[PDB]
């Protein structure tokens, strides 16, 4: 194997031990972590690797200190990851925590929670998980130059809730998964590093003396490179046509997929794993990636490639920038809280190389050329692109097919044909798992990328989170509809629902995060894994039980529509639920609008808790239906007099509505618990809402 | 070249009904007191002075659309109420809107299906201006006799919807022409 | 070198892509391209107001505030509060520029920001076969933009003094024409006034290093190599059709151009030119290019 490989599958599994001691029903071993991993990792046929074997038995200090292995050996790179991703008695009944609490412990430091109130782990779990990944390992597993990524995915699928590390006295909040992933990262940044800058004899080069150690913490031989797409919101947001739910769920999902497959096209250029990779969502992307002049000379030319493509169809609506900074690993342990001031610089060159985009010549050649075109799109408000048949272009309408196959087909497959035009002359159709399969065998250099669904194992098998929920489809006719088929609801007025959010306090929590204590790669990394598979996982169970389709999800960004009461009472559940999961430290700011059906989408989303929850619909709400519930012909024009009323703050106009309820024949409680309310300003705003929404 | 002025009030004889809205009426979304669009003016008196009928239709509003273009020769603006009805109003303490209920009957059911209709208060009076681009001399006499004969139309008419139910019937008064820009003559100009 | 204040009392419409959208202000491009139709119009001659005036975009104003747009200067601190900032009055601007502007005070500056509204306003056209037999009437949307009793728009336009009385004569022309979309129909009539501001004034006659460019403008061909090496700029795709050029409207369409935009930041000044947009026509279509720097 190649030992760029050889590091990464002997330290994706340097902590394996530790699942295995903490079973105890399977602790073969009882001495130390590496010794008992070595020995499990040593009975199957496929990881038969023996220098992986050596990589998993000696990731410590004492160990390595008497294996004579040679001064270039795997190995010494993991130890030096595995510190740099860092009295000692392990509780193997250790409960993880959620870092959401210690976030904003620092203002309100709440009862740490946990996973699974004061919950603890049993033993009977591990061994359990034991079987389960014997089980994979014998059927599923198998090892060959291509099959990283799936290492990855299953260690991914298994371990995100097993503890890390659990030290007695450090806070808990590491997933084994995060340590290992985290660990084989740094080791291939090392060796890149190490292979390219002319050191052979690690051994005497890292570990000989702490002095000389504590140097290559020193030295800067890591680069954080950073990503972002210029142009999303008039790329999205440019709909007049009759399909505004199939496109908007498409062009989302269409400039997603752009933003990853550029991302894992750049990790295959620069011979990196997908473990390099941070955070993906929204326009950004964070990779961690060598220090040499061999990577920064592909950054270049790379980056000259891609801005050549998105001149050659877009010109303004979509553009990447790309930067990077040096970075040295001692910023990485959370020394001198310097990684808070490196992530800012290279945040500050990536918001100041975004002025500079366009070259000269660039420029020149985008204001001439005269040609011959025709005009602009009914769906897709361009007209630099070339239309035909029903006044739309090539791409819109293939950006209509791909609307049209997505409710009923869930793997995407990267190839040289396909439907939709993909960054570096590539193409994308869409299959189903017994064609995926019928595609792996025919060994095409592909991608599957999937709905949200773990357990594939398929070729490369890359489980990609987008949140494709649609009630439309839950009718008795499974084909997507119009969205007249949510405006045409007679519970209340036919009118849609938009919704809007955002997280009030992200840029601090991914930048400021946890002070001066918990600031490493480590665990920023898993605080935005967190946050991700909250947007991308939980989204698509808490709207199942909505007449709700979901548009664009991720990041901090929510944006669904659908029934006018239907948005109000799921946007209710799901700040509660969100509150729940971030244990009350992040707030959610958001807004909702009445839109009547058919208008352009585009102009709509241009358009767009305690409190209202308990006060105005639990109470008051409550009150005014059972009032018009237990009393007829109570219709819209007794409800639009007392509008008339209450919307002109008089006093007269208070006598006129003691009258008109004195007409009414509601029940003496209802009237005067009304008059009581109409006789207060904040009461009667809130009186005026939620009679406003009983209509 | 020269850029003649129309202006005047114009008054609600029966309730008048854009409604934009639905059946709400049409607003400004700050001063909550209606208006009457531009569109609905223009749109109402070409379609009468149309069907009284063409090459002057295309004169007078121009339509550009059938391979031939001709440029707007009559600029309508909207209106909105003067001072004088808001405060004749405010003295008097009178609503500025109207709500009408109404009401309809099924055949071999005879039950009554009641509606909601908003309408403008009778009375109110509305403050328009008309632009004139003569960009001929000698077609100013037979343009505003086109125009007479419009709003002599328009009197007789309605304007917004439910009109042949009883309301929209509106009168003009006040009307002065001025020459605004240029050294043409309109003292001999005439419109009621 | 006057300034132009303009009230408007009726809606305007002044639009971006579609006839639905509501831009609150328009650029050098439209105002120019406004200017020389009149000017046509009126049948006055064309050549001293072509080659000799500078005009700046338009820019809000409030009760007795002015405003300008944001500098896209490199500020080292948020990045949160200014980004979503648009204008900065003139009282504070030199404070912007040297750093003398707070967190708090861009919330404030913000919240005090309300000049102006946005609609949409629905409509029908029933020229349709409703004229002749039973078919659907087709509603169709328009974008406004509404200004409080005290809010409008205001120009900076430099040149010689006999361009700017020719200017004065246009602008009289123009305030009974509209200067928006879809005018012949309602909207976008204005009664202007020239006030000349002390404050102004003094922002726009200091001397500097740096440059904000204040309208939209495009290098000549051999100037934008050395026009560009120290720079911070957004480039603008503005279309259109024409108006007058050939039989089919549908079928006239300017070339797309692109511009910088109202807000760009220069090391070295560059001049500009009246572009031509034009092919396949009768005349030629002018786009406007021309930049009014504000040196600080
Ligand atoms: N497909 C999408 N549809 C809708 N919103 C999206 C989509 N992808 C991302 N977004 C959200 O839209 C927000 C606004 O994007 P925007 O156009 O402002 O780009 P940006 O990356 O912030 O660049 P810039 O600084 O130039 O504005 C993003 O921050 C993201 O949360
Ligand atoms: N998990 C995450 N990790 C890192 N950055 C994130 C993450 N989620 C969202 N973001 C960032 O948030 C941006 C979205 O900006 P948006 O305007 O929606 O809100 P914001 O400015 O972050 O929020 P606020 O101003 O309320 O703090 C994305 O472009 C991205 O840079």
């Amino acid at each position: 194997m190649n030992k760029k490989n050889i590091l990464m599958y002997g330290s994706l599994l340097h902590d394996i031990g530790k699942i295995i001691y903490r079973s105890g029903d399977h602790t073969f071993s009882r001495g130390t972590h590496s010794k008992l991993g070595h020995q499990f990792l040593s009975q199957f046929s496929e990881f038969k690797d023996n220098e992986v074997l050596d990589n998993v038995a000696y990731h410590h200090y004492k160990e390595l200190a008497k294996a004579n292995l040679d001064n270039d050996n795997t190995a010494y790179i993991t130890y030096i990851a595995d510190n740099i991703a860092s009295l000692f008695n392990f509780d193997k009944y250790t409960p993880l925590y959620s870092v959401f609490n210690i976030v904003n412990s620092e203002k309100l430091k709440q009862t740490n929670g946990k996973f699974k109130e004061n919950i603890q782990y049993s033993s009977g779990n591990y061994t359990t998980l034991m079987k389960d990944m014997s089980h994979d390992l014998e059927h599923k597993l198998s090892i060959k130059e291509g099959t990283f990524p799936s290492l990855l995915q299953w260690t991914e699928s298994l371990w995100q809730y097993v503890p890390s590390s659990t030290n007695k006295n450090q806070l808990i909040d590491i997933s084994l998964y995060d340590h290992s992933r985290i660990t084989c990262a740094i080791a291939s940044c090392i060796f890149d590093y190490l292979n390219e800058n002319n050191i052979h004899n690690y051994k005497d080069e890292l570990f000989s003396k702490y002095e000389n150690t504590k140097s290559f913490y020193q030295k800067e031989a890591f680069l954080l490179l950073s990503m972002d797409m210029s142009g999303i919101q008039d790329f999205i947001y440019n709909i007049s046509g009759s399909k505004a739910l199939k496109s908007l769920r498409s062009r989302s999902f269409y400039l997603e997929l752009m933003l990853e497959v550029i991302v894992d096209q750049l990790l295959e250029r620069l011979e990196l794993a997908r473990a390099n990779l941070l955070y993906t969502g929204g326009g950004h992307a964070y990779l961690l990636v060598s220090n040499t002049d061999k990577v920064k000379k592909k950054i270049t030319q790379f980056n000259n490639e891609l801005k050549k493509w998105f001149m050659s169809e877009f010109t303004t609506d979509l553009s990447l920038s790309m930067a990077f900074e040096k970075c040295s690993g001692d910023d990485l342990m959370n020394t001198s809280g310097n990684y808070r001031t490196i992530w800012r610089n290279v945040s500050s060159k990536l918001s100041d190389i975004k002025a500079h985009k366009y070259s000269a010549e660039d420029i020149l050649k985008l204001n001439h050329f005269h040609s011959y075109g025709d005009r602009e799109c009914k769906e897709c408000l361009r007209s630099d692109i070339d239309i035909n048949d029903d006044g739309l272009c090539s791409i819109c309408e293939g950006i209509i097919n791909i609307s049209n196959d997505l409710r009923d087909k869930s793997f995407f497959v990267l190839s040289e044909t396909g439907k939709l035009k993909m960054p570096f002359n590539k193409f994308i159709s869409v299959i189903d798992y017994e064609e995926a399969e019928m595609l792996v065998q025919n060994n095409n250099q592909v991608r599957i990328y999937s709905k949200n669904k773990p357990y594939i194992g398929i070729g490369i098998s890359t489980n990609l989170w987008m949140c494709d929920y649609d009630y439309a489809s839950q009718n008795q006719d499974m084909r997507e509809k119009g969205i007249g088929s949510y405006v045409d609801r007679e519970e209340g007025v036919k009118r849609l629902g938009v919704v809007r959010a955002d997280i009030d306090n992200l840029g601090a929590t991914f930048i400021s995060g946890i002070p001066e204590k918990y600031n490493s790669i480590s665990r920023t990394a898993t605080l935005s894994r967190q946050l991700s598979l909250f947007f991308k996982y939980e989204l698509n169970h808490l709207l199942e039980n909505y007449q709700i389709t979901a548009i664009y999800s991720g990041g901090d960004d929510l944006f669904l529509i659908g029934a006018w009461d239907d948005i109000i009472e799921a946007s209710i559940y799901i700040n509660d639920k969100f509150k729940e999961f971030t244990l009350d430290k992040l707030t959610l700011s958001a807004g909702v609008g009445m839109f009547s059906g058919k208008y352009p989408v585009s102009k709509m989303a241009f358009e767009t808790w305690d409190e209202f929850k308990k006060n105005i619909l639990e109470e008051k709400l409550l009150v005014l239906q059972q009032g018009f519930s237990q009393t007829d012909e109570h219709g819209k024009a007794f409800i639009y007099k007392m509008l008339a009323l209450l919307r002109n703050n008089e006093a007269i106009n208070i006598a006129r509505l003691a009258y008109l309820l004195a007409r009414s024949k509601m029940n003496e409680d209802f009237t005067s618990k009304i008059f009581n309310w109409a006789q207060n300003d904040k009461d009667k705003n809130q009186l005026i809402t939620a009679l406003e929404y009983y209509i | 070249y020269s850029k003649i002025k129309i202006s005047g009030t114009i008054e609600v004889v029966t309730g008048l009904h854009i409604g934009g809205g639905g059946s709400p009426v049409v607003r400004d979304l700050q001063t909550k007191l209606p208006i009457i669009p531009g569109s609905s003016i223009k749109g109402k008196m070409r379609n009468l002075l149309a069907k009284h009928f063409d090459e002057r239709v295309l004169r007078l509003f121009g339509s550009s659309e059938k391979g031939n273009i001709q440029r707007a020769r009559l600029q309508i603006s909207d209106a909105f109420f003067s001072e004088k009805t808001k405060e004749h109003f405010a003295q008097n303490d009178i609503a500025y809107t109207e709500t009408k209920f109404e009401n309809t009957i099924n055949r071999l059911t005879a039950v009554a299906n009641p509606r909601q209709i908003e309408r403008v208060t009778r009375g109110s009076e509305f403050d328009f201006v008309f632009i004139y681009n003569v960009d001929e001399e000698s077609q100013v006499e037979d343009d505003f006799e086109n125009i007479e004969k419009a709003i002599h139309l328009l009197e007789n008419d309605y304007l917004g919807g439910g009109g042949t139910r009883g309301n929209g019937r509106i009168q003009f008064k006040d009307t002065n022409i001025e020459t605004v820009v240029g050294e043409y003559d309109s003292t001999n100009l005439k419109i009621k | 070198t006057k300034v132009f204040k303009l009230s408007f009392k009726t809606p305007v419409h002044f639009g971006k892509k579609r006839l639905s959208d509501g831009e609150m202000t328009i650029t050098a491009d439209t105002l120019f391209s406004a200017l020389f139709i009149e000017t046509l119009q009126l049948g006055k001659d064309t050549d001293w107001l072509l080659n000799d005036l500078i005009i700046s975009d338009t820019f809000p104003y409030e009760n007795e505030l002015y405003y300008l747009p944001k500098p896209l200067i490199k500020i080292d601190s948020n990045h949160k509060a200014f980004k979503k900032l648009k204008y900065v009055p003139v009282h504070h601007y030199n404070q912007y520029l040297n750093g003398e502007l707070s967190a708090e005070d861009a919330t404030d500056l913000n919240d005090i920001f309300n000049i102006g509204y946005f609609s949409l306003q629905t409509k029908v056209s029933l020229i349709a076969q409703e004229t002749d037999s039973s078919a659907d009437s087709e509603p169709y949307s328009v974008g406004t933009f509404t200004f409080e009793p005290e809010a409008g728009l205001y120009f900076i336009a430099k040149g010689s003094e006999e361009t700017l009385d020719h200017l004065n004569n246009i602008m009289t022309a123009l305030q009974y024409s509209g200067l928006g979309g879809k005018r012949n129909a309602g909207y976008g009539q204005f009664e202007y006034e020239i006030i000349n501001n002390q404050q102004l004034s003094k922002l726009l006659n200091q001397n500097g290093k740096h440059s904000i460019l204040l309208s939209t403008a495009m290098a000549k061909k051999e100037e934008i190599e050395s026009a560009l090496k120290e720079a911070r700029y957004i480039l603008t795709k503005r279309s259109g059709f024409v108006q007058s050029t050939n039989y089919s409207e549908m079928l006239v369409k300017k070339s797309d151009f692109y511009s910088f935009s109202s807000g760009s930041v220069f090391k070295n000044i560059f001049n500009g030119d009246i572009f031509n947009v034009g092919h396949n026509g009768k005349h030629p279509v002018y786009r406007y290019a021309k930049p009014l720097w504000l040196e600080v």
